[PDB]
């Protein structure tokens, strides 16, 4: 609503040496209910092409948006001009390669940190034809089911937890929840045992030491608090 | 420079693609997959309606059968689809919701009890079957009969794509993301490969293999309004169209759909329609029963579509800065409820707009949503004229759907077709093997390839890639809409002919750099440009209406002369595409009738009495 | 045998980080207790100094500091070594976390820092304070004198607030991360903890001036 | 700006890391000069009661100890704070180098883990002597034999092999690890070293029952 | 190379001189090696490198292992 | 089957081998270099006698040229 939104963009390129990071300012008009999104392709495709932000579906549910937001880590196109201030700063996520400008490289995470953790449902292999009728499930365990499988892997609760700053081989909150995902599952054959395993010597959970900032940062609210905390007592109860 | 081989070369690391990497990785073949963006992230996530697969489970959809599914399906493409095609997929639906179900999907299951639900804008009572508790649920959509369409609270594609997957990890799936494909690898008519570029370093790549499959997804990014994530270009389309020899089929069958939102041009799901949805005027009247009476917004996708665009030229849409409008009411649903009391569209409303579903009115309008046409395949789809390329999903044209594609038909289509393509696919390589000619790789494709980066860099040529790209979106938007006209199309394939000539001479307003973001889409203009006017020129040239295509001047379905699919190739070098015309399904199980909805005013078909039923050989025995 | 590496201990892996975990738990819920205890029998002074005398007397032969004393000094430092392990001692953890935690803004985040600092200044003025009152000359409240005037532990003033502010970050941490989270109970739990932590202060430093 | 990752602090790399352990070895170096000291001059029981009052008064009424005192107090706690940087608190860190110092038979590999265990030892004993000792009361050589023998201090034979292990095996290291020794020199360093840390616990262990 | 038989060494090594064939020849052979290949270029036909390559070669690596002809191969090797 | 491609393929990745990688590399070519334990160790690095080319420096060899070379490799060899 034509007040006018100047951006301070982090500017990086590391394949030619020569770029040195830096804040560029960016200058746009705001109209009525702009996503940064809006903002963002609009200084790309107008003033600055050589911008490199990562968009996919701008509805916020992906996670190429990610971004630091005036000193939160956020989502890019699912957070409206309406509630920032009037200057705005835009940082990479941190923890996570750099790859230029706004854009880093977080699957090639997720992917490592998911083997490491083994995030399948494991088939104990009963000869399940789907020729025959399918599995039994109420509707509230898969329900939370969705809940947990609901994370859009965007990146924003490992950017904003201090450990993993600070302790790079510590596998987030995310492998936490998602490790969760798998226990509470029926159709994951997975002794406790395994899943300490998997989560339970340190990096994990107990490399936890309770910031709190993926329940206060997560875009799409997975309930990181108390799923990280039924998981650092079941894991903790191995003991006798 | 920099070849990679592997076995099976997934080009697209979506649904599809996912589904048919993990085939030939589960009958143990290495296999690279391709991807713009983490498989995570593709547009099958942005999914919220749900999956299409008869059950029977269901009290809303008791008795439901693949019989049911596949004549609603051909229904809905309005005897525009190969009817073997879609016999195969209506069966192969329910075999690969049990297994995807079985790989961890959180379907929504059945509670047993009486429930109160909406079928109109009115409710009725309606029991669930006491003995079918945690099986799986559906709900109603599209054109569906009975309720079959299977769903994950909202987001359905987050979570079928999400255990697919894990699945891909689990098998070792090796996965190159940020990689653009930019030209096949072939000759002789024989596919070796493609060549592509790091969406990281910049420099082109050339992975080889037996076995290539095209799972690239839509191209609507060539209109100005679409609910398609800004990634689809189209781009294995794009190099299966600058081969030549493989062409594009059905292209011109656009669907749009009627709730895409207002202001962002997000889609809204069709549970909403499908769960007592209400469209309503500016005036607030439910009018799709003065259209439509029976099926009213449960009808078929272009029929609804079209029928709010009429009642909107009338004047009684609501005006908006955005444009003018109609609503779409669910607060007429329940608020504890919404689609499992977070729905997922109802953060789209809250963030995005400003209305809560639960008071206001959702402002919606027809929009581009799934585009129907691709690259042609066959009934084991491998793609047409060039040996060894497979395609499946949004950019491939199997032709399950035909004119209209029936709302959540096509994640099925990715499992299914998938999972019978992938299997095709898995013993061709298991079969013959190539001979990798590097005058193919190296001669043209890394140098034409190479050679096409270098004039867009490097070279006068001046024409800014967002002017071609957004005087395109002007041009497409205009001419080709729901409603068409003769004269419109020809005057806009004019103009488009004529932005091919000056899409081909582009310039960039950047200073290069290793991997300048701005090539990315510069060089990818002209291929956008194409297979625009291949939509254009193709409806142009088809004069009948039929499915989405509806003509003006030529209003009758015409069952006659036009009973077939439009397949465009290109050849050189040229400033048009060359358009040939093939049989639809002369299978057909279902002769040519009525929907059961729409204004359908047929032109008979006369030659087809011959051949109707014929089923032969049926190696759709599976 | 599997003197070198390729897993853990007996013949297939080892548990020792979650025992071990839950021992840093342990040891910070015994040690919320006691400091309970000092600050119920200890902060006597502002009722009368015939209570804190009186109860001060009382337990197992004055709180049995043969038998006690030990019990807090080597579960205050083996405390002190379980967390340990987490603190940012290496120059660039202390620099990152003081990067991250001044960007992110936000709270419990921060709240980590004080948490570090606040032990440092508890390890060597608790030891030393609790060793200068941990020995012989049973308990009276005339003896200080081991505070205020005449006498020269001033430290209190700066004993007092790292103290207490551990104990609270701390009771409110060992409440999230073990399942006695929210978010429901988060807020009750959170403005809970800050009352529980600012009164403890305050009645602390009126035990402090009301012992003078 | 570089609130991120890119590289360090400063345009192109970080200085802190060689700052940063050159300070711990000034700050053994400092602290060794010190323990000299401080075994030299208070050492004198065995001379003369009168001769330790003197020399105690020699600097401003036993050695200075408000402008001496917070030194040895504030800086020992700096050396911990660097030090602590290396110390196997992890409990994988001690696990393997339990098991890699047990297997290789190699001796200052094993010194390093009672380097560990005598830090963690005066720490502790150390903060509370040093503080006793260290409010007011200048010093007498008849009160000092008031505490040790009673206070009750005494022990410091839980103190002095573990002070003085660690100081020599300090010694040793600094010597080596900045290259002020051999292989040439390096036996002489060693058995050298040895004996000033053996000779240590014996003019430490009688100016410890003279003391008494 | 010593694997070789460029024939700068003939039937009696000269002292000396075969570090100077590997270097001076790697030199030579290799300023050749870079003109072959930075000229035309092949096509692998995977009837070769599949068929036989790996069929002909796991069939020896087969026929030593789950197979007859029992003798032993450092009797052999030691004969 | 599990295919790697590169321009030069040296089997062998010891003292000839490396030299001829190192100038396919020097002009910038895909390179693949397999050998049977890492490079380092192979025989070239067990040789202690030392390597035999013309200098014009040493005082034992002042006037030394590669005729002489020339002449008594072909002659200790036979032809
Ligand atoms: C908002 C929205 C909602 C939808 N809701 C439903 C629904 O409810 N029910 C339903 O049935 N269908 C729905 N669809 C349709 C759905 O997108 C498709 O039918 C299907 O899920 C897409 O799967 P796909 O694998 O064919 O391709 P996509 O999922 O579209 O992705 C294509 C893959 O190929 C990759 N790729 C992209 N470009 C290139 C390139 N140049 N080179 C190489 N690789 C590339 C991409 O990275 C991606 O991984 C919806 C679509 C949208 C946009
Ligand atoms: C003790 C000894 C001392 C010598 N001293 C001298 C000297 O002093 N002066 C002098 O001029 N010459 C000397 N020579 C000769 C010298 O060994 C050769 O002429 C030359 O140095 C060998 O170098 P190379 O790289 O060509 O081959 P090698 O050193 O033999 O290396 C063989 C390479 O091929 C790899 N390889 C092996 N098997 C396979 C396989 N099955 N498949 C694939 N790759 C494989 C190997 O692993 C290795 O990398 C000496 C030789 C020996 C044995
Ligand atoms: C002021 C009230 C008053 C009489 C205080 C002196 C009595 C004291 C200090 C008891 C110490 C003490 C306290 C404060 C506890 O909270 C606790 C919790 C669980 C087990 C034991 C104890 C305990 O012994
Ligand atoms: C030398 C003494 C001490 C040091 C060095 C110290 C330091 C720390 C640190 C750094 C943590 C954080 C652990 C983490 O973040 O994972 C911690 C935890 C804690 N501290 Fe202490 N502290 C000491 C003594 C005390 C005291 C006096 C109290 C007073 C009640 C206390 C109570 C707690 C509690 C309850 C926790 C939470 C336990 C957990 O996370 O499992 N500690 N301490
Ligand atoms: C058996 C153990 C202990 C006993 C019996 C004890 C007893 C006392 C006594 C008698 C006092 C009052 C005057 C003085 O400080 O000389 C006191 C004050 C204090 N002590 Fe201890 N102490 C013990 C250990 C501890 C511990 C573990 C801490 C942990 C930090 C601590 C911290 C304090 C503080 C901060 C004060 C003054 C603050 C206030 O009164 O609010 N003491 N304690
Ligand atoms: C809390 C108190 C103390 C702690 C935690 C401690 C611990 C340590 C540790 C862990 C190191 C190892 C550095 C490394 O391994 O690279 C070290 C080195 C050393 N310490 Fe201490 N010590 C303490 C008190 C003392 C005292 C009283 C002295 C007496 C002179 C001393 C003298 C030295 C010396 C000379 C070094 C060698 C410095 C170097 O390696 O660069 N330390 N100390
Ligand atoms: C301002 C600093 C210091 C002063 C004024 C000081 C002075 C004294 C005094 C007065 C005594 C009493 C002698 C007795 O107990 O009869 C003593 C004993 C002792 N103190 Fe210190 N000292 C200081 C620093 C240190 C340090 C850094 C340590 C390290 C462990 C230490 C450990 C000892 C030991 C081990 C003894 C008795 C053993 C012996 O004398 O050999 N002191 N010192
Ligand atoms: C309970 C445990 C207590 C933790 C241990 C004690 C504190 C941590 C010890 C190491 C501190 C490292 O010191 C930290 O980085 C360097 C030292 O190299 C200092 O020097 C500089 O560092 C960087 C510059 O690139 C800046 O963040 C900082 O502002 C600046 O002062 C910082 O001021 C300090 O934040
Ligand atoms: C640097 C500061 C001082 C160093 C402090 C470092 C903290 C780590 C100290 C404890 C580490 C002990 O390291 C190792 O732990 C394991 C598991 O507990 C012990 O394991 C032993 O006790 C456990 C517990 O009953 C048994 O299950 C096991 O059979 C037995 O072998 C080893 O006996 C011990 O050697
Ligand atoms: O809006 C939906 O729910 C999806 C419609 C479709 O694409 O079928
Ligand atoms: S937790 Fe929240 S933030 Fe972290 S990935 Fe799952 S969704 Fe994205
Ligand atoms: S922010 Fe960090 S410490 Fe666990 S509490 Fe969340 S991951
Ligand atoms: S852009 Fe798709 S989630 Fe932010």
């Amino acid at each position: 609503m034509n007040r006018m939104l100047t951006l301070n963009i982090f500017r990086y390129n590391p394949l030619d040496p020569d770029s040195q990071p830096r804040m560029q300012t960016f200058t746009v008009q705001e109209y009525d209910s702009m996503t940064l999104f809006i903002a963002l392709t609009q200084i790309r495709d107008e003033k600055d092409p050589t911008l490199k932000v990562d968009f996919c579906c701008r509805a916020g549910i992906c996670g190429s948006c990610a971004m630091v937001i005036n000193g939160r880590p956020g989502l890019a196109c699912h957070t409206q001009t309406k509630d920032l201030p009037a200057e705005i700063t835009l940082h990479p996520l941190p923890f996570f390669q750099l790859l230029g400008d706004l854009s880093v490289d977080t699957g090639s995470w997720f992917r490592k940190t998911g083997l490491q953790i083994e995030a399948w449902c494991h088939s104990d292999d009963k000869a399940f034809d789907p020729t025959a009728d399918e599995m039994r499930m109420d509707n509230d365990l898969a329900n939370e089911i969705f809940e947990l499988d609901r994370c859009i892997e965007c990146g924003c609760c490992v950017a904003a937890c201090g450990t993993a700053r600070m302790r790079t081989d510590f596998l987030g909150a995310v492998s936490i929840m998602r490790v969760a995902r798998f226990y509470l599952d029926p159709r994951d054959k997975r002794s406790e045992d395994d899943y300490y395993d998997v989560i339970g010597n340190d990096q994990g959970v107990f490399g936890c030491m309770g910031l709190l900032a993926c329940e206060d940062v997560c875009p799409k609210g997975i309930p990181l608090q108390d799923q990280l905390g039924i998981m650092r007592r079941m894991m903790a109860m191995h003991s006798v | 420079m920099q070849i990679y081989h592997t076995d099976v070369l997934c080009i697209g690391g979506a649904l599809a693609g996912e589904r048919v990497a993990v085939e030939a990785s589960m009958a143990g073949l290495k296999t690279i997959m391709l991807s713009l963006v983490p498989p995570r992230r593709s547009h099958s996530s942005a999914a919220q309606g749900g999956m299409q697969a008869a059950l029977g489970n269901a009290i809303m959809g008791d008795g439901d059968s693949p019989d049911v599914h596949f004549a609603d399906t051909v229904k809905g493409s309005d005897w525009g689809c190969d009817q073997e095609v879609a016999r195969i997929f209506a069966d192969t639906a329910p075999i690969v919701m049990r297994e995807v179900a079985h790989w961890g999907v959180p379907w929504n299951r059945v509670v047993p009890g009486k429930h109160t639900y909406y079928k109109g804008g009115k409710p009725f009572e309606a029991e669930e079957k006491a003995e079918k508790a945690g099986l799986i649920h559906a709900r109603a959509f599209g054109g569906t009969a009975a309720w079959r369409t299977c769903y994950t609270a909202d987001g359905t594609g987050r979570s079928v794509l999400n255990t697919l997957d894990t699945k891909c990890l689990q098998y070792g799936v090796t996965v190159h993301d940020r990689m653009q494909a930019e030209a096949l690898i072939h000759d002789g008519g024989n596919c070796l490969g493609c060549i592509a570029r790091c969406l990281r370093t910049g420099e082109l790549v050339a992975y080889l293999a037996t076995s290539t499959l095209i799972a690239t997804g839509g191209y609507g990014r060539i209109y100005k309004a679409t609910t398609n994530a800004v990634i689809c270009d189209g781009g294995g389309q794009i190099i299966a169209l600058d081969t030549g020899l493989v062409p594009m089929g059905n292209m011109e069958a656009v669907q749009f759909h009627p709730t895409g939102t207002v202001p962002t041009d997000i889609l809204v799901t069709e549970g909403c329609r499908g769960d007592g949805g209400t469209l309503l005027d500016v005036n607030q009247y439910r009018f799709m029963p003065d259209y439509e009476p029976d099926k009213a917004q449960l009808a078929s996708r272009d029929v609804v579509s079209r029928r709010m665009t009429e009642h909107m030229r009338k004047g009684l849409g609501v005006k908006s800065p955005y444009g003018d409008h109609l609503w779409l009411d669910i607060r007429h649903l329940g608020e504890k409820h919404i689609t499992t009391k977070l729905r997922e569209v109802y953060d789209i409303c809250t963030n995005f707009l400003g209305v809560n579903p639960i008071h206001q009115l959702i402002p919606v309008r027809p929009t581009h949503h799934y585009s129907m046409g691709g690259v042609r395949t066959n009934r084991d789809g491998a793609a047409y004229g060039l040996k060894g390329l497979f395609s499946a999903g949004e950019s491939a044209c199997w032709d399950m759907h035909g004119f209209n594609r029936l709302g959540g038909n096509s994640l099925a289509e990715t499992v299914v077709a998938g999972r019978y393509i992938g299997e095709r696919m898995v013993e061709f390589t298991k079969g013959a093997t190539p001979s990798f000619g590097m005058q193919y790789v190296e001669d043209a494709h890394k140098k034409v390839q190479e050679r096409i980066t270098d004039i867009v860099t490097g070279r006068k040529g001046k024409e800014n890639t967002f002017k071609i790209r957004d005087e395109m979106h002007d041009i497409m938007m205009e001419g080709v809409g729901i409603f068409r006209n003769g004269t419109d199309l020809q005057k806009a394939v004019n103009k488009l002919e004529e932005l091919y000539d000056r899409s081909q001479k582009i310039s960039l307003s950047s200073a290069c750099k290793g991997m300048n973001p701005e090539l990315s889409t510069a060089l990818r203009i002209r291929g956008m440009l194409k297979l625009a006017q291949c939509t254009a020129y193709g409806a142009l040239d088809r004069t009948e209406s039929r499915g989405a295509h509806t003509r003006e001047d030529f209003p009758e379905r015409n069952d006659k002369e036009w009973l077939n699919r439009t397949l465009s190739y290109w050849k050189e070098g040229a400033s048009m595409p060359t358009l040939e015309y093939e049989e639809a399904s002369p299978y057909y199980e279902m002769p040519p009738g009525d929907r059961g909805y729409g204004g359908g005013v047929t032109i008979a078909n006369e030659l087809p009495p011959e051949k109707f039923v014929i089923p032969e050989a049926a190696k759709e025995n599976l | 045998m599997n003197a070198s590496t390729i897993t853990l201990h007996v013949p297939q892996r080892s548990k020792i980080a979650g025992r071990m975990d839950f021992f840093q738990m342990v040891s910070g819920a015994l040690l919320i207790l006691f400091l309970w205890a000092h600050m119920m029998l200890v902060s006597s002074v502002i009722l009368s100094p015939s209570l804190m005398n009186g109860i001060a007397w009382f337990f197992e032969a004055t709180y049995m500091a043969q038998i006690g004393g030990p019990a807090v000094f080597v579960l205050m430092v083996v405390h002190f070594i379980l967390a340990a392990r987490k603190m940012p001692f290496k120059q660039d953890e202390w620099k990152t976390f003081r990067v991250h935690a001044c960007m992110l803004h936000h709270k419990d985040t921060t709240m980590w820092v004080v948490q570090v600092i606040s032990a440092i200044f508890i390890l060597v003025l608790g030891a030393v304070h609790m060793f200068v009152v941990l020995t012989d000359l049973p308990i009276t409240a005339a003896k200080s004198a081991a505070r205020l005037q005449s006498g020269w532990l001033y430290l209190y003033l700066v004993l007092l607030p790292l103290a207490e502010l551990h104990v609270g970050v701390g009771f409110y941490r060992i409440g999230v991360k073990y399942g006695f989270v929210g978010r429901n109970k988060r807020k009750w739990f959170q403005k809970t903890e800050n009352l529980m932590m600012i009164g403890f202060i305050t009645i602390g430093l009126l035990t402090l001036v009301r012992f003078m």
